[PDB]
RNA sequence: CCGAUAACGAACGAGACUCUGGCAUGCUAACUAGUUACGCGACCCCCGAGCGGUCGGCGUCCCCCAACUUCUUAGAGGGACAAGUGGCGUUCAGCCACCCGAGAUUGAGCAAUAACAGGUCUGUGAUGCCCUUAGAUGUCCGGGGCUGCACGCGCGCUACACUGACUGGCUCAGCGUGUGCCUACCCUACGCCGGCAGGCGCGGGUAACCCGUUGAACCCCAUUCGUGAUGGGGAUCGGGGAUUGCAAUUAUUCCCCAUGAACGAGGAAUUCCCAGUAAGUGCGGGUCAUAAGCUUGCGUUGAUUAAGUCCCUGCCCUUUGUACACACCGCC
């Protein structure tokens, strides 16, 4: 997996990460080939920036999901 | 076979095999068993469990 | 009202078909607030089928030895896989468990004694207690396939397998087993 | 060409079998026709009172 | 503010005299080389003062050159004695760390002046045995064939 | 042995007991050794009560 | 309003581990060690804490206190020894001092969501056997 | 399943039923309070073993007749 | 309202009086703080590298939730899991001098006494302003 | 056990019995167990709570200066019997389901008539016979061996991993041991020094008084790791430091820093097991100058299946055959 983001990765995950239900870092990481530190990492980037909204945040797992339609 | 039957009501035809069996065969094959020696005396078949 | 987890009220579940419906214990009575209940539900024959079945999913859980006592990991992890199929499917995660059992359940197996004398695998039935027993089993060692060597965690891998064993779409892995089983059956029937 | 599945309600189970007492003879009659009555041998616990699905009806079970 | 790669990035690099992973973490990459363990990377990293929770591969060459001097020169910089390698030296008694081909040398010298002592160890060594006094009457087979 | 176990055997019956039982186990002109048994009476063997009713020697 | 010494103490024991609610007249709250029930350590058994408060509401725990002591066990032990001492202790203040026919239509609420509330688990552990590792389980034996 | 009585407790209880039968009655309490001192057994287990037998064949001898 | 530390999840409490801690300098700390292990069976050193004001403040609640407890008792409630290699895992107490330190340096900065009896307990001025904390966390965890 | 019944009435074994488990706010009492209440405090509070909240802070046998035993301890007792209902059954013995109940099968210990040329002379100042008996096969002392490895087998421990590992925080047990006739060997609180293993000085305990409120592990809550033989695994191997002993090499044990091997869930075969059980997980006791991967117990967490069958494998009964009875390891 890419430790780190690239050109094509980054934008894609600012672009439609927020447009799907299911947003956890084991998900997202398979999807974007991303590491899984990676995944952490721009998950709680991509909550403090204001996209997604955090369901859990325990532990083991944490979820995040897409904005609320309306 | 009834419901690849061609026919309506095919009643299917049975075997009739008289079986001879020499005492050493039948022994070993269940046919007959020992009993004991009152029980010996008694010549009427076993009964067949039929109902 | 019950509010399992804190919400997920019971009240709008029901079970499509009766052989199933007086073995499923998703009424409002046998409605929980947790999973996790020390009742002695294997005191005696026909216990377990009053017994809650998020507490049985729960008991199904822990297996293979390095988790066999953790009920709290099991409760835990059956909250976030209701929490991850409710985000991805909206309705009751109760109705597409109970609607996943009920697609999951074997209705014929094979006893593999049809004959002493050589292998012949006489087809017979199942009974409706075997049915929810067998498909619980298939369904938690599913989700224990899925999540053994990859980054995909239990809960997510338990909330599609159950998702998709729901659905029916052959995908799912207790589907792969049922389906197959019945198959043995009609094949030596 | 396929039989409909349907259902059948234990009247009473009438004993272990299979050679191992792992299958069940059982008289069960369905609720469609509550008139006719099979006898099945079932893979699982089973008690009087209960339903069970049934994928074919002319099918009958013999001993074992 | 985790973003892209950056543009001074190196996939593979060189140190010293084996090649060291930039996409592991700094501490957990750098134990490659023959000598450091975890627990001198995590003091050393401290030591040199540096960030953690990047990669090897974001080490800038600055960083890089910090590193090897402070985990060439431990003692120089408060290192203490009991957490080296060659403390005590058989040879000069001075307390020291081995790293790369340099602990493979002081191994080797170590089981080479065994050997020309004549000592049970060494004995044990040159004869591919156990030196531990372990047993190996149901062991250990797999070594031999 | 029948002599004296006889006799010793009358002496604790006829001196009132419920029962007793001797038994002599070696090798007697003769290797390979034998065990004589002489008992009479009532002998319970399980349970609490063989504590306080069997003295054994 | 004012009534002095209207106070019980009435245990529910899990695996020995006893906890003893010392029940007593006073503004509905509830202390387990000292502190709320709801800073206990397995939140993930939390809501079986707050269960039998909601079972019969707040309104009938708002003129009760009731302060616990909790000693032996595990921690899941513990819970359910807390847990089914507070519908003891409750129940045994309210057939004590006001009339037991309000109490049945509660009793009958506790006894019919879970018997345990009530009833302490009588089973409690079995004996090691000196054929094997426990109780039942013996030893691996082998012919070759 | 396991719940036959031995040869000694029905014995017993067919005895005292015979020769106690008015003094007895219909109620387990009552058997085994009247069997305390009508006899002796040292056990308690084995008194009231015997008195679930008086009241199991008291229920059959007020309607029909049995062995004692 | 009278908010005790009992009336806090401890898991913020602690944190927030590490915090504190940290904002006062008053407490002294030795320099192997990024060197030694803190346990005996631990296989690396803590993450963070505030761990002596973290520690610091377990100590002040567990000396607050009950006193006398001196260096053997702080091993004994610090100890953990020794995986023990293949041999099978037990329990092992932990360093002794780290627990000395902490005591120490909590006596430095005056919240805790040296009892008539062996072990410490706390001063009023110290579970004042722990009690202090515990209010200001209640409020910020609460609203 | 009930029943047909040339049998009737018995006796042992089983059962019954003893211990242990679970209930009695009934009784008996307790500063080496306490619980409420009361009084001194210390802190949070003043927005105001105020008979507010915490206290394993201190006292109320400091003895005149509160009660009480629910909690702990253990004695005396009681309590459960297929007792109640319903159903099956010869309607007998009993069986199933259900109400009420702490409990409707708690586990153990004991254990017949007999046999196994079963193991033990290396448990014994139990011992028959034989051997040795002064260059000892007696006995003491020094060294080595009982570990030694091309290999086969058995019992186990650690793992192969994210249902995880590490790091930090939260945190609940119960059995039970503890200073020695010989016999020099006890369990340990606290302060200081050391990173650790450890060292020193003050004590306590012959013990519900001290260790100890046994602050156990797992568990739980946050962080990192991220499918990589990786941060799993900790085998092998170097260097160094301490304890025990007169003696540590063939490494006694323990600590730190090094290296990082096979192992990616295992073939045919095979074992153990039905409720607080399997299983995980720690703690005692024994062995100990030194020490557990063993064993014996303890405790925590805690399940799946089943309430059946002779199919495999064994064992018992009855029938049968016998030229065996030293009893098939026989006879011939
Ligand atoms: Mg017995
Ligand atoms: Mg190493």
């Amino acid at each position: 997996n890419l430790v780190l983001f690239d050109k094509a990765t980054y934008d894609k995950l600012c672009k439609e990460v927020p447009n799907y239900k299911l947003i956890t870092p084991a998900v997202v990481s398979e999807r974007l080939k991303i590491r899984g530190s990676l995944a952490r990492a721009a998950l709680q980037e991509l909550l403090s920036k204001g996209l997604i909204k955090l369901v859990s945040k325990h532990r083991a797992q944490v979820i995040y999901t897409r904005n609320t339609k309306g | 076979i009834s419901e690849a039957s061609v026919f309506d009501a095919y009643v299917l035809p049975k075997l009739y095999v008289k079986l001879h069996y020499c005492v050493s065969c039948a022994i070993h094959s269940k046919v007959v068993r020992n009993r004991s020696r009152e029980a010996r005396k008694d010549r009427t078949p076993p009964p067949r469990f039929r109902p | 009202d019950i509010k399992l987890f804190g919400k997920w009220s019971t009240d709008d579940v029901q079970i499509n078909d009766i052989s199933l419906q007086d073995y499923i214990a998703v009424k409002e009575k046998y409605a929980k607030y947790l999973p996790h209940s020390a009742g002695r539900y294997a005191a005696k024959r026909f216990r377990k089928a009053q017994c809650p079945i998020v507490e049985r999913l729960t008991n199904s859980m822990m297996m293979h030895g390095r988790n066999n006592g953790k009920k709290l990991m099991t409760v835990r992890i059956v909250k976030h896989a209701f929490e991850i199929i409710h985000l991805l499917t909206g309705e009751n995660p109760l109705q597409v468990l109970v609607n996943a059992i009920i697609n999951s359940g074997p209705r014929e197996d094979s006893t593999r004694i049809g004959r002493a004398g050589t292998v012949r695998r006489q087809a017979v039935d199942v009974s409706p207690l075997r049915r929810v027993n067998q498909a619980i089993w298939l369904l938690c060692t599913g989700a224990r396939e899925a999540a053994f060597r990859n980054i995909k965690t239990i809960a997510e891998c338990l909330a599609d397998e159950l998702i998709n064993a729901a659905k029916g779409s052959s995908n799912s892995y207790a589907i792969k087993k049922k389906d197959e089983l019945e198959r043995v059956a009609k094949s030596n029937r | 060409r396929v039989q409909p599945i349907k259902l059948a309600r234990v009247t009473k189970v009438l004993g272990r079998t299979g050679s191992q007492g792992q299958c069940t003879q059982v008289r069960v009659e369905f609720m469609d026709d509550t008139s006719r009555s099979i006898i099945r041998n079932v893979k699982g616990p089973v008690r009087e009172g209960d339903v069970l699905t049934l994928l074919e009806s002319e099918r009958e079970a013999r001993r074992l | 503010m985790s973003l892209v790669i950056p543009e001074k990035f190196q996939h593979i690099l060189r140190v010293l005299n084996t090649n060291i992973d930039g996409r592991r973490k700094i501490a957990f990459a750098i134990t490659a080389i023959k000598g450091v363990g975890r627990r001198y990377a995590h003091v050393v990293l401290r030591k040199a003062d540096i960030d953690l929770t990047k990669r090897a591969g974001e080490l800038t060459e600055d960083e890089v050159e910090r590193v090897i001097t402070i985990m060439q020169n431990p003692r120089q910089y408060k290192i203490p004695d009991w957490f080296l390698n060659r403390q005590k030296d058989v040879k000069d008694g001075k307390y020291s760390q081995v790293l790369a081909n340099g602990l493979d040398n002081k191994l080797r010298e170590d089981l080479e002046r065994l050997k020309k002592i004549r000592a049970h160890r060494g004995l044990r060594h040159f004869w591919g045995l156990r030196v531990r006094g372990q047993h190996t009457k149901t062991t250990g087979r797999r070594g031999r064939t | 042995v029948r002599r004296a176990c006889y006799g010793v055997l009358r002496f604790i019956m006829e001196s009132g007991a419920k029962g007793c039982e001797v038994v002599v186990s070696g090798k007697l002109r003769g290797q390979r050794a034998k065990s004589m048994k002489f008992v009479d009476g009532l002998m319970i063997h399980s349970g609490d009560p063989v504590n306080y009713y069997v003295d054994t020697a | 309003s004012k009534g002095p010494l209207q106070s019980v103490q009435v245990f529910g024991r899990k695996k020995t581990a006893t906890a003893v609610a010392h029940c007593k007249r006073g503004n509905g709250l509830i202390k387990v060690n000292g502190r709320p029930l709801e800073m206990i350590e397995p939140r993930t058994l939390q809501y079986k804490l707050l269960e039998p408060v909601l079972l019969l509401g707040k309104e009938r725990f708002a003129g009760v206190d009731i302060r616990v002591r909790v000693k032996g066990g595990g921690h899941v032990a513990q819970i359910y020894a807390i847990r089914q001492s507070i519908s003891k202790a409750l129940v045994a203040y309210y057939q004590k001092y006001v009339d037991e026919a309000s109490k049945k239509e509660i009793k009958d609420i506790l006894i019919q969501y879970d018997r345990t509330l009530l009833v302490a688990d009588p089973r409690r552990c079995e004996s090691k056997k000196f054929g094997g590792p426990g109780a039942r389980a013996r030893y691996q034996k082998s012919y070759r | 399943m396991g719940r036959v009585r031995t040869k000694t407790v029905k014995k017993a209880a067919r005895v005292i039923i015979e020769k106690y039968y008015t003094r007895l009655g219909n109620d387990f309490h009552t058997n085994k309070r009247v069997c305390e001192e009508i006899a002796i057994i040292p056990s308690k287990k084995l008194r009231n073993k015997i008195a679930g037998y008086v009241t199991h064949l008291m229920k059959r001898i007020q309607r029909g007749p049995v062995r004692g | 309202p009278g908010v005790t530390v009992k009336d806090v999840n401890q898991q913020e409490f602690v944190r927030a009086l590490a915090a504190f801690l940290k904002k006062s300098g008053k407490l002294k700390v030795p320099e192997w703080v990024d060197t030694v292990k803190l346990a005996k069976h631990k296989e690396l050193a803590p993450y963070d590298e505030n761990w002596f004001y973290t520690r610091a403040a377990s100590t002040a609640r567990h000396l607050y939730l009950r006193g006398g407890a001196g260096v053997g008792s702080m091993t004994k409630i610090y100890g953990g899991r020794q995986r023990n290699g293949v041999m099978p895992s037990h329990f092992s107490r932990g360093s002794k001098s780290v627990a000395r330190r902490v005591l120490q340096a909590l006596e430095g900065l005056k919240m805790v006494e040296k009892d008539q009896d062996g072990g410490r307990k706390l001063t009023p001025q110290g579970q004042r302003d722990l009690d202090r904390i515990a209010g200001q966390v209640a409020a910020a965890n609460k609203k």
